[PDB]
RNA sequence: GUACCGAUUGAAUGGCUUAGUGAGGCCUCAGGAUCUGCGCGGAGAAUUUGGACAAACUUGGUCAUUUAGAGGAACUAAAAGUCGUAACAAGUCAUUAAAGAAAUUUAAU
RNA sequence: AUUCUUGGAUUUAUUGAAGACUAACUACUGCGAAAGCAUUUGCCAAGGACGUUUUCAUUAAUCAAGAACGAAUAGGGAUCGGGUGGUGUUUUUUUAAUGACCCACU
């Protein structure tokens, strides 16, 4: 019924990353991150800037033709802080409020 | 999700369409010239008149719309005449309500511009219907009101189609402008399935195009490009007057970012600029209006380059216009648009790295402006000089072997010639500016008192001072004997990029990363005036002989004067 | 100024037979030209996807399937099995305090010479009316139970490959076969194989690959 | 920076010129990698004796101009620099029809 | 502030390499004189406890010097290992039976 991809939000500390890719994952689309839309170097992982960048990523997504997507959240992990960032919720909140479709999301920490 | 309806040139909102949850891609005007309907990716069609009535809700299919065209008795998009889809299909409808008349399934490739250009009769005794925008093939369509449709021929000799055309009288024997996204537009015949001629001027994807209000074999034709327009001849093949495909004119716009500027005309008239595009735009300064229509030569952009243009420079009369690019060559263009190869004097191959700086020696009438002094990123500077014929006529090899000057370890940023041909100073990133003789190539002077690499050096025209720009937020002025610093100007809140002297030698004008343009005097070292019209970084500078009208460089193509 | 998505191929995914719905999703490749057409170039993308979205039933919310891309025909691309995956949370959930963790693996060659390293994880359960709080194993049971599983793995495999083998994996008959033998020592809980991987596929074999296709 | 005197005739060019150097094609005695053919010919690369036509390249000197220009003296720029002197100024409601699911269009009082 | 970057930084997906370790379970549990000992599997000796109607017969206990390694009063409850008893269970539609479990003792 819908066209699907994966969004794969990488919520790290001091910046949070997103890159909505195809179902294979090798083909990326419209990456632009949260630290890009602010110039203070302190709010690169803030939830307020996370809402602004995820709205722009949701803007470029439907502009291609993609209408539905899943996401795999991802903290830093390994030997690191193992915990998702602040704007990882705010990235997921802003794209869902934009009007996209969500189903069966998971963790890839 | 915005589609706003305006009246006359005030632009006041009559009614705004934002009702449907899918966003609207496109908008067009009716043959009744009062009604309108826009296309979306959800196939939501509503016909709207502006008084306002936003009629009967038509919902009979999904799919996506990427093209629309109307008709005098079936005034709707390609949802009623045919069916723009994501797999390719034609659906026959009526002006009456949502009942489906016929369906037509042929396509194995996605196409949306199924009735992207009309057929006027809709009986077709000798007429046809074209279609293609994504399928990269063109099929000859019949029209049948109570029958199934027929294919006449297909067109596989193309490789990409984005929009189509059809002749106004409808015979198809005349010219048919066919636009394809493969940087190719063609003239085709529909009664034979044969191309007339193919024209490959661009290297960029051809965009969409509407229709000219003109008749058959047209008067002039407008071809869509990036931030520029071109007019082409209407024959391109022996039809009326000429053949052998050409371009009539190429009227230029502006690019957002400007890397360098240089006044071209000998009376300081023409300005050519170097941008990210490999094209030469000669519009701005003698055109106080919008697009170029009043140059005192033929309107045309130049291209001989493979990469972006970093800098450009010319001498006083402007007959030799040297420009620099990343394609490891040097190309010099001629003012009055006449030469032996294309319009290029010569292409200088022999660079080991990219060429980001180029310069002309001082003007007399010839000789020195026939010569060329270019600077590449291979830690050497090259002087192309062949004196016994006229220089810059053919390919020159004089400095590739061992005559190149090498004393650097970091890249050059610019170069500046003196009013005399004796010495010249060049600036680089290794926190020093070096004076070299032009005659032999020996290190005349080395100036190293800096905190950051140097971008621009400028000689004054009574050649008793030297100005240079650094990154410690100061501008440094050194003596003609260069045994001591003359002045040290300080006060810029950011790094300075370019400093230059006025032709009346009264003012030193500074362009830097302030977001601002300041004019300082060369008599007391004080601030004459600060100048504010900008909110972006500055890159280049050019002033005339007078001193009042001064243009600057921005990041959005805004050019200001004072 | 490029805008590449007005140039990109739009494209879909077809799945093999022994499953439920053979349409999976959408990818994008490139415009097919001379000198790197889209088809011949890569062919190596992988789609890891849970089979609960492949079957509809919700008693299989774990057990993702990795897929391998083989042979296309004009927006019709088949795929081959690539490996079995497991969720994160459940292996973080199933390991309870005060119990015994048992794992096993072996490498083996099949009928056609697909060589796979299978995994196998095994956890111990408690019983009714147990008094003590831990109920571990005795570390000589574990030397036996790891050995008992090993011959059960080999008798299953090297006969009638993934067309039947993955079809054995889906209703976890093999895990019950483990339970049928482990009961004479110490019973167990949830046991799964949790992972499989391929390393040594011999050759393409498109003709036998078309046996799953209709 | 311009005009003027001047050594160096240095560099460049022009007139004359000592002297040295010297391309190229032509004929012939020899020389033969090679040719479709009822005892072999057309055709043909290298080398080579002698003879004739022959442009041309280089340096120095004399004299003029420029450039570089020791040395000499003015004009203009720099209203500039410092220091001292001098006075002056200065803060289309309602109801309800007809089309339309709903908006909206028209009518009626 | 340092650092990298359009010869595309970061990230994505693929493969190889390297050294390192056995994440949850992992306990006031078990072993070793301590120093110390947590991946599967195999080999090699060794050790204690338990069981014993097997054997020698005081062969013994503790310690300056010296050696090696190391920086240089009697109950209560729990649990580990072993043993025994079972008006005991369970696995057992498989004939049997290993095993676990629980009661009681040591």
């Amino acid at each position: 019924s819908q066209v699907f991809g994966v969004a794969r939000i990488y919520a790290s500390f001091n910046d949070t990353f997103v890159h909505v890719t195809d179902l294979s994952g090798k083909e990326t689309i419209a990456r632009v991150t949260g630290g890009m839309k602010v110039k203070a170097d302190r709010d690169e992982s803030s939830p307020y800037a996370a809402m602004l960048a995820a709205q722009d990523v949701a803007a470029k997504c439907k502009e291609v033709g993609i209408t539905a997507v899943h996401v795999k959240i991802r903290a830093t992990g390994g030997t690191r802080t193992k915990t998702p960032g602040p704007g990882g919720q705010a990235a997921l909140r802003a794209l869902a409020r934009s009007g996209l479709r969500i189903g069966r999301i998971e963790d890839v920490t | 999700q915005l589609l706003k309806i305006f009246h006359l040139k005030t632009g006041k909102v009559v009614r705004s369409m934002k009702i449907s949850s899918p966003s609207y891609i496109l908008d067009a005007d009716s043959t009744s010239t009062l009604l309108a309907v826009g296309g979306t990716d959800g196939s939501i069609i509503v016909v709207d008149i502006e008084n306002g009535y936003i009629t009967h809700s038509f919902k009979g299919h999904g799919g996506t719309i990427s093209s629309l065209k109307f008709y005098g008795q079936l005034n709707s998009k390609i949802w009623l005449l045919a069916s723009g889809d994501t797999n390719g299909m034609v659906k026959v409808w009526d002006l009456v309500k949502r009942k489906c008349l016929h369906t037509l399934q042929e396509h194995t490739s996605a196409v949306r511009g199924l009735d992207i250009i009309e057929v006027p009769d809709n009986d077709e005794p000798s007429l046809n219907l074209l279609s293609g925008g994504r399928d990269d093939i063109i099929n000859l369509w019949d029209f049948n009101m109570k029958k199934k449709c027929k294919l006449l021929k297909t067109l596989p000799v193309n490789q990409q189609v984005e929009s189509c055309g059809f002749l106004k009288d409808g015979d198809g024997k005349r010219i048919i402008y066919t636009a394809g996204g493969d940087a190719i537009f063609q003239l085709i015949d529909s009664e034979s399935g044969s191309v007339l001629k193919r024209t490959n001027k661009p290297i960029e994807e051809l965009f969409i195009i509407g229709v000219l209000p003109i008749l058959s074999n047209s008067q002039m034709f407008l071809v869509l490009s990036d931030q520029t327009l071109q007019l082409i001849n209407v024959e391109e093949d022996l039809k009326n007057d000429e053949d052998t495909i050409q371009v009539t004119s190429s009227i230029a716009g502006n690019h957002g970012i400007i890397a360098d500027m240089r006044y071209v005309g000998p009376e300081l008239n023409k300005l050519a600029l170097a941008t990210n595009s490999p094209s030469l735009r000669i519009i701005p300064v003698p055109d106080l209006s919008g697009p170029e229509a009043s140059l005192p030569l033929d309107v045309e952009i130049y291209e001989g380059h493979e990469d972006l243009l970093n800098s450009l420079d010319a001498t006083e009369d402007g007959l030799w216009i040297a420009t620099a690019s990343k394609d490891n060559t040097a190309i010099v263009w001629r003012y009055n648009e006449n030469s032996c190869k294309f319009d290029i004097y010569a292409k200088y191959i022999g660079h080991s790295a990219a060429v980001t700086a180029v310069g002309l020696p001082n003007i007399v009438s010839k000789g020195y402006p026939e010569f060329l002094l270019t600077a590449s990123n291979d830690l050497t500077i090259k002087k192309w000089i062949i004196p016994k014929p006229t220089a810059s006529m053919d390919v020159q090899i004089i400095k590739v072997s061992e005559y190149t000057r090498h004393a650097h370890e970091k890249d050059i940023n610019a170069l500046s010639v003196s009013p005399n041909d004796s010495i010249f100073a060049t600036a680089s990133y290794d926190k020093t500016c070096k004076i070299w003789n032009l005659e032999n190539g020996e290190l005349e002077a080395t100036l190293a008192n800096h905190k950051r690499g140097l971008w621009d050096v400028s000689f004054c025209q009574y050649d008793k001072l030297l100005a240079t720009s650094s990154g410690d937020k100061t501008v440094k002025i050194w003596s003609l004997d260069t045994f001591s610093v003359m002045k040290t100007l300080e006060g810029h809140t950011n790094a300075v990029q370019r400093c230059s002297f006025i032709n009346k030698q009264k003012q030193l004008i500074s362009c830097g990363a302030d977001g601002l343009i300041k004019i300082w005097d060369c008599s007391s070292g004080e601030c004459l005036k600060t100048l504010d019209g900008h909110n972006n970084r500055l890159w280049a500078l050019s002033t005339m002989n007078d001193g009042d009208m001064i243009v600057s460089a921005d990041a959005d193509g805004v050019f200001q004067f004072w | 100024v490029v805008d590449p998505f007005t140039r990109k191929e739009w494209f879909d995914i077809k799945a093999p037979s022994t499953f439920e719905n053979r349409n999976v999703g959408k990818t994008l490749v490139n415009k097919s030209t001379g000198l790197k057409s889209a088809s011949d170039a890569l062919k190596g993308r992988v789609v890891e996807v849970c089979l609960a979205d492949l079957q509809g039933s919700e008693d299989h919310s774990f057990r993702k399937i990795k897929l391998r891309v083989d042979e296309v025909q004009g927006k019709n691309l088949l795929t081959n099995f690539h490996g079995m995956d497991f969720t994160t949370d459940k292996l973080r959930s199933m390991v309870r305090k005060w119990q015994t963790l048992i794992e096993a693996n072996v490498t083996v060659k099949t009928s056609d010479d697909y060589v796979l390293r299978i995994f196998a994880i095994a956890f111990t359960r408690k019983q009714a009316n147990q008094v003590k709080r831990h109920s571990y194993a005795q570390s000589s049971h574990i030397r036996a139970i790891r050995k008992v599983i090993s011959e059960i793995l080999t008798k299953e495999v090297q006969g009638s490959t993934l067309a039947q083998l993955t079809s054995k994996l889906i209703p976890e008959v093999i895990n019950k076969e483990i339970e049928n033998a482990t009961k004479d020592i110490f019973p167990l809980q949830n046991i799964h194989v949790r992972k499989v991987k391929l390393l040594k596929q011999p050759k393409f074999d498109v003709g036998a690959l078309m046996a799953l296709h209709g």
